[PDB]
C-alpha cells in the first residue's frame, strides 16, 4: 500500500530558507492525483498550504503570508516543501498527503533563535501495593527526545508526559508504576535519548 | 475562504453509545460535478490524521461500518454508532469544493467512565539535580478522570505559585483515564530553607483536597 514519509531539518533561525522532505513509496507521484502539503499548529488547527499534481503543476493557498512551493522529483519518487523565509509563526507539525486518504507520521519544524541544549536527566525515587518512579528530563533544546524505560521491555503503567516550554527550554517528567516485589530487587533504568545534541542517557533509578 | 465549525469542541460519550458530530459551512460545497467534497478524519494521540469519510457519505477501506455521515447542504454530521474506545481523539471535517482547502476547528472526542480520584505521588530532588544547583519537586497525578484537576503547591504551609510547571496526558484509550505532572522547581537555595513539601490536588472524586507530602 501507499506509504508518506516526511524529513525535515528540525530547528532552523528565522528568515532561514529550508525545505522539506515527502517520500513516497508503494504509489508513483506521477500516476495520478495531488499531492499536498499540510500544517498543524500548536492548539491542534490544520491549514492546507498546498499541492502538487501529478502534472508536476502547483496549487497554493493564496489566504497565506508564508512564502512557499512545492516541488518534486519523480524518480525518487520524492515531493517537497520549500519555506523561503521562516518565521516564528511557521513553527509547527508539516504533514504530507495523497489527497486527503494517506497522511505521514509527520515532521516537527520549530524556528527559533534558540540554542540547542542537551538535557539533564535526572533520576525521580521515593521517599502500598504497587510502587512509582519517574524521570526528569530538563532544560533541552529543541525536541523531539526519547524516554524508554528498561530499554522499552518494560511499557505497562508508563506514563510519559508531553514536554512544557519554560524560557526556551523543554522539560519532560515520566512516571511508572511497577509491584513493590519489583523494585529495587529488580533495576529500573531510564533511557533518554536527544538526537538533536546527539546526547543518549541512561539512568538507574536507585533507591533513598 | 470557506469557514468550517465544528459542534461541540468537547464531547463525552459513554461506551457502546452513539455519538454525533456537527460540521457548520460559510458556503454551499455543492462542486459543479454535483458533488460535495466535503470529508472527515480522526486524530487519534500521537498519531496523524486519518480519513474516515470522505465526499460526504463514503466511506474509506478498513474503517468500520461503525462510521457514516450525512448532511445538508450546509449542515453535515458524522454519527459514530457503537462507541468504542480506540475512538478517542479529535475529529476534523474539511472542505476541497473550494480552494483554499479548509479545515474545521476539530471535535475532542471524550469517552464518559467512572469517576476515578489521582493516585498521587510526590518526589523529592536528585542528587544530580542538587549538586547543580537545581531544586525540582515533582508531583505525579495518574490515572484519574474526568480532566477537570487543580493543583496547589506548598512550602511550610503556605502556598506557592511562581515556578510551576504542569502538563496533562491525552485520554488513555486504555481505561479512558487522564494523567498530570507537576513540577516545582526552586533554587537549591530556596529548598534548603524550608522544611515541609506538599502536594495538593483537588478534584471532583472529593470533596477534599488529596495531600501527598514530604520532609526535606
Ligand atoms: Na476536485
Amino acid at each position: 500500500d501507499v506509504q508518506l514519509q516526511e524529513s525535515g531539518p528540525g530547528l532552523v533561525k528565522p528568515s532561514q530558507s529550508l525545505s522539506l522532505t515527502c517520500t513516497v513509496t508503494g504509489y508513483s507521484i506521477t500516476s495520478n492525483y495531488a499531492w499536498n502539503w499540510i500544517r498543524q499548529f500548536p492548539g491542534n488547527k490544520l491549514e492546507w498550504m498546498g499541492f502538487i499534481s501529478s502534472y508536476g503543476t502547483t496549487t497554493y493557498n493564496p489566504s497565506l503570508k508564508s512564502r512557499f512551493s512545492i516541488t518534486r522529483d519523480t524518480s525518487k519518487n520524492q515531493f517537497f516543501l520549500q519555506l523561503h523565509s521562516v518565521t516564528i509563526e511557521d513553527t509547527g507539525t508539516y504533514f504530507c498527503t495523497r489527497e486527503g486518504d494517506y497522511w505521514g507520521q509527520g515532521t516537527t519544524l520549530t524556528v527559533s533563535s534558540a540554542k540547542t541544549t542537551a538535557p539533564s536527566v535526572y533520576p525521580l525515587a521515593p521517599v502500598g501495593s504497587s510502587v512509582t518512579l519517574g524521570c526528569l528530563v530538563k532544560g533541552y533544546f529543541p525536541e523531539p527526545v526519547t524516554l524508554t524505560w528498561n530499554s522499552g521491555s518494560l511499557s505497562s503503567g508508563v506514563h510519559t508526559f508531553p514536554a512544557v516550554l519554560q524560557s526556551d527550554l523543554y522539560t519532560l517528567s515520566s512516571s511508572v508504576t511497577v509491584t513493590s516485589s519489583t523494585w529495587p530487587s529488580q533495576s529500573i533504568t531510564c533511557n533518554v535519548a536527544h538526537p538533536a545534541s546527539s546526547t543518549k542517557v541512561d539512568k538507574k533509578i536507585e533507591p533513598s | 475562504d470557506v469557514v468550517l465549525t465544528q459542534t461541540p469542541l468537547s464531547l463525552p460519550v459513554s461506551l457502546g453509545d452513539q455519538a454525533s458530530i456537527s460540521c457548520r459551512s460559510s458556503q454551499r460545497l455543492v462542486h459543479s460535478n454535483g458533488n460535495i467534497y466535503l470529508h472527515w478524519f480522526l486524530q487519534k494521540p500521537g498519531q496523524s490524521p486519518k480519513l474516515l469519510i470522505y465526499k460526504l457519505s463514503s466511506r474509506f477501506s478498513g474503517v468500520p461500518d461503525r462510521f457514516s455521515g450525512s448532511g445538508s447542504g450546509t449542515d453535515f454530521t458524522l454519527k459514530i454508532s457503537r462507541v468504542e474506545s480506540e475512538d478517542l481523539g479529535i475529529y476534523y471535517c474539511s472542505q476541497t469544493t473550494h480552494v483554499p482547502y479548509t479545515f474545521g476547528g476539530g471535535t475532542k472526542l471524550e469517552i464518559k467512565r467512572a469517576d476515578a480520584a489521582p493516585t498521587v505521588s510526590i518526589f523529592p530532588p536528585s542528587s544530580e539535580q542538587l549538586t547543580s544547583g537545581g531544586a525540582s519537586v515533582v508531583c505525579f497525578l495518574n490515572n484519574f478522570y474526568p480532566k477537570d484537576i487543580n493543583v496547589k503547591w506548598k512550602i511550610d504551609g503556605s502556598e506557592r505559585q511562581n515556578g510551576v510547571l504542569n502538563s496533562w496526558t491525552d485520554q488513555d484509550s486504555k481505561d479512558s483515564t487522564y494523567s498530570m505532572s507537576s513540577t516545582l522547581t526552586l533554587t537549591k537555595d530556596e529548598y534548603e530553607r524550608h522544611n515541609s513539601y506538599t502536594c495538593e490536588a483537588t478534584h471532583k472524586t472529593s470533596t477534599s483536597p488529596i495531600v501527598k507530602s514530604f520532609n526535606r
